[PDB]
């Protein structure tokens, strides 16, 4: 029956995918369908965008729905339809498969009485939202995204896999409007909760690596730069030509060397126009970073407009325009004195903490520790008698 | 109320909880006062354990809230109340690692029935030196507060020391409040700290 | 109307309905009084028109048989306060039109209405009224389909520094294609009015961030001379939107209402209570990490 169809796909397949094909025949017969789940994963990794995949899954989907794991079956379909370039094909396939599942669970959930099929509904649904973002329907996708989110929250536990699919619909939506900041934050959520399992390629990771860095440079408040270098995405992608100078910019921003950033960006701005249309922002971005960072590393909280002028390489006019932007952005709050030529900073925004910063703060605690101990020595000595 | 409970100390990964008892027991709670439902569990201390993460699962099929973890320290240690209180949360970790299940701190305070409150005072006969009364009492509390500050602050310096020499993992969430200690920090010689002197001269 | 006797027609018809009412239907009554208001725009007595508008209650519009009448009526009240140059009133009226069911649901009809609310709200005197209303505009998803409009409001809703020949250059080839507040010989005086409001918008931004700025530097910022800068600050303190004291030697203009001793000190207590709280919470999360490591 199915024994014949596996055999015709096999003949048509490359001899690359032949030894993997065999395992499907053996396991089906022996009825050892856990080793069946392993074989399908193995097969799919190196044959993702082959046309034997989609055909093959069609056979299997019709036969089992609850004789192998619900989580396992649906994730195969999602990776398939990403790679399917006919988007119409995707929208149709999804709706029919979801319906089946909805009908299936009235009877199956109770008979097995330990297996749930309503986790499958969600896994599918995330992809229905993605498929509209391919046909460039923002309205339709947004409606599904508010609903996906409320469902997520209702459960008292989430699998990794569901919340992954949820951050994926999200990511593609935000980057169409071309909103940088909104994108960056989302992507962090997706990266952490991700599976160990490779069903995500190097290509995807590297594409996300390129988008996240664009977002951080062309951003206006992302000082989580250090987080990319201390997180695998950007740390291990350094090795292509693109990701040498890109990596460096981020290293430049932190230490605040204005020369290094400037020099590298002149060469690269021609080649890539995404940086080129946000240039006003890009050039000011490093200036914003040094302005907040000087305040942090000083104990006190006030700077002369003379100091600021040196540090950013700006005139006194443009020093004042720079503090005013920064406040407007909400990096700094305080007061501006033009008649004492001070900025008296009153709050600085939190930020991440690296090794260096750890010690800086540590040292300041040392003085205040002493002040408590000796002030307390004076109080011991007066009214030593009265302590009743 | 107690539940029958066994904890194995050789291997900490084996424990006894009787699920049958809890339902029965809850029914009899309704006899007493039927405004009571299961909202968590007490632990006997002296501290948090990471085997408490596994116990916690079982009590999610009882409750209508995220279950309560209350350390009742039975040896009564701490410079304030001798209870810490935590609640189980599931969350993504932003230091690039997967979704953990973790116990995040909830502050402890007390409120009591009016009736209970006259009994507490009734058994007791201390004059108190950790609550405020007269002048002399408040001097004793003044000194206690300052030495309290000394104790906690010392612990911060040595905590910082551990990350970069013993290698506790950086946790951005904790150190982030310590930055705000600096920005809300008082300053000397500002027109605020001179109002501070002028008010002393008034009083 | 076709005659040169149109003004004479304003006289006959306005007097008549003060003597005549009868038992006619509400729709007919409304229609005469709106016609009369239209003849009083032409007569040049907008104030006379106002008195006739207060005869019919606004509560009478709430039903849908009079749904069309509600639209024309508001639009006449736009023309009337426009003529006297009160842009707060004109801003509020077009908002009445927007909430009406015909405008809101039909895709086409809301467009010119939403564009006009926005142009007029900015021309309004900075009130407490203008505040509540401008940030209502942002809440709507209607607004995001329009792009020239979205960006016009987006400056004023946030606080930023800007200048007048920037506004002038940018928005002139764009919004001189659309009427109301632009073009013409009397609507260039409604355009003219946005120069003061741009200046007023800077004064608010500068008020919050600087508390002492030089008066000599303030002139440069606004693109004005010292006299004009003075007049703008005066009129803005008067309405109760800022507060300042100007020093004529030119040393300082100081934006702030000076704080009592008690005010500064009450804030210093609030910091101390919060510092004691921070040390606590850290202390509890340190105990946690000792088990984890």
């Amino acid at each position: 029956e199915i024994d014949t169809i596996l055999s015709t796909l096999r003949m048509e397949a490359d001899p690359s995918l032949h030894p993997l094909f065999e395992q499907f025949e053996k396991f089906y017969e022996e009825k050892l369908w856990f080793q069946l789940s392993e074989s399908l994963t193995k097969f799919f990794d190196d044959a993702k965008s082959t046309p034997l995949r989609l055909r093959l899954y069609d056979n299997f989907v019709s036969k089992f729905y609850d004789k192998i794991n619900q989580l396992s079956v649906v994730k195969y379909l999602l990776a398939s339809l990403k790679d399917s370039k006919d988007f119409d094909e995707s929208l149709k396939y999804l709706d029919d498969l979801k319906a089946q599942f909805q009908e299936l669970d009235s009877k199956k959930q109770r008979n097995n009485g330990s297996k749930d099929h309503g986790d499958g509904i969600l896994l599918i649904d995330s992809e229905i939202a993605r498929t509209y973002l391919l046909k460039n329907d923002l309205v339709k996708a947004r409606d599904l995204l508010d609903d996906l989110e409320k469902t997520l929250d209702k459960k008292d536990s989430i699998p990794l896999r569901i919340t992954n699919s949820f951050y994926s619909t999200n990511s593609q939506y935000f980057k169409f409007k071309n909103d940088f900041n909104s994108f960056y934050y989302t992507s962090l959520l997706y990266l952490s909760t991700l599976e160990p399992s490779t069903s995500i390629t190097l290509a995807e990771r590297q594409q996300l690596a390129y988008d996240l860095s664009i977002s951080a440079l062309l951003g206006d408040k992302i000082y989580n730069f250090g987080e990319l270098l201390h997180h695998p995405i950007m740390e291990t992608i350094v090795n292509d030509s693109n990701y040498d100078w890109l990596f460096q910019l981020l290293n430049a921003l932190t230490v605040g060397d204005f020369d290094k950033f400037d020099s590298l960006i002149k060469v690269q701005i021609s080649k890539i126009p995404i940086l080129a249309q946000h240039e006003s922002f890009l050039r000011q971005k490093i200036c914003l970073m040094t302005l907040i960072e000087t305040v942090f590393v000083k104990n006190i909280r006030m700077l002369s407009f003379e100091d600021i002028s040196k540090a950013t390489h700006l005139p006194k006019d443009n020093v004042e325009h720079l503090v005013m932007r920064a406040i407007s952005l909400g990096l700094l709050k305080g007061s501006i004195d033009q008649v004492n030529e001070l900025v008296t900073i009153s709050w600085v925004q939190p930020r991440i903490i690296s090794g260096d910063q750890i010690t800086k703060m540590k040292d300041r605690l040392v003085e205040w520790n002493d002040q408590v101990e000796k002030l307390g020595k004076k109080m011991e000595a007066r009214g030593q008698s009265i302590w009743v | 109320f107690a539940l029958p409970f066994e904890e194995d100390e050789k291997n900490s990964d084996v424990w006894f909880l009787d699920h049958n008892y809890i339902e029965n027991m809850n029914e009899m709670c309704k006899k007493i006062n039927a405004k009571e439902k299961l909202i968590g569990w007490y632990h006997s201390g002296p501290k948090l354990r990471a085997s408490d993460l596994k116990i916690n699962e079982l009590f999610k099929k009882y409750t209508q809230n995220n279950p309560l973890l209350l350390i009742v320290d039975v040896k009564q240690q701490g410079v304030g109340l001798p209870t810490d209180a935590y609640v189980a949360i599931e969350q993504v970790k932003d230091d690039g690692t997967s979704t953990e299940k973790t116990f995040l701190h909830l502050p402890c305070t007390i409120e009591a029935e009016e009736a209970e409150e006259i009994g507490v005072e009734h058994l007791l006969r201390d004059v108190r030196d950790q609550a405020a009364g007269g002048l002399s009492i408040r001097l004793t509390n003044q000194l206690k507060s300052l030495k309290g500050l000394q104790s906690k602050l010392k612990d911060v310096v040595e905590y910082l020391d551990k990350v970069i020499n013993k290698e506790l993992p950086i946790n951005h969430t904790i150190l982030g409040k310590l930055q705000d200690v600096f920005n809300l920090l008082p300053n000397l010689g500002t027109p605020d700290d001179d109002e501070i002197d002028v008010e002393n001269h008034d009083r | 109307k076709e005659e040169g006797k149109i003004d004479e027609a304003a006289d006959i018809l306005c007097e008549l309905q003060v003597e005549t009412y009868g038992s006619m239907e509400m729709s007919e009554k409304i229609q005469f009084i709106l016609e009369q208001m239209e003849l009083s725009i032409l007569k040049g007595d907008y104030s006379q028109a106002t008195v006739l508008s207060r005869k019919i209650l606004k509560k009478t519009f709430k039903n849908p048989k009079y749904e069309s009448l509600k639209l024309e009526y508001y639009n006449l009240l736009v023309k009337i306060s426009l003529h006297k140059r009160e842009y707060l009133e004109v801003a509020q009226y077009l908002q009445e039109i927007y909430q009406t069911d015909a405008i809101k649901s039909d895709e086409a009809k809301w467009k010119p209405v939403l564009s006009h609310i926005v142009y007029f709200l900015v021309l309004s005197p900075y009130g407490n009224l203008q505040n509540d209303l401008i940030h209502k505009i942002q809440n709507d998803n209607n607004l995001k389909k329009l792009e020239s409009q979205e960006s016009l409001v987006k400056l004023f809703t946030t606080n930023e520094l800007m200048r007048w020949p920037i506004v002038q250059k940018t928005y002139e080839p764009v919004l001189n294609e659309d009427d109301l507040a632009f073009g013409g010989e009397a609507n260039k005086h409604h355009w003219e009015d946005l120069q003061k409001r741009v200046i007023e918008h800077n004064l608010r931004v500068i008020s919050e961030y600087y508390s002492r700025i030089t008066l000599l530097r303030l002139n440069e910022l606004l693109d004005l001379t010292e006299s004009q800068t003075e007049t703008y600050i005066s009129d803005l303190v008067n309405q109760g939107i800022i507060y300042a004291k100007v020093n004529r030697p030119a040393k300082i203009v100081n934006f702030e209402k000076p704080k009592n001793s008690s005010q500064l000190l009450n804030e210093w207590s609030h910091n101390v209570d919060e510092l004691l709280e921070h040390i606590e919470t850290i202390g509890h999360l340190i105990t946690k990490e000792e088990i984890m490591h």
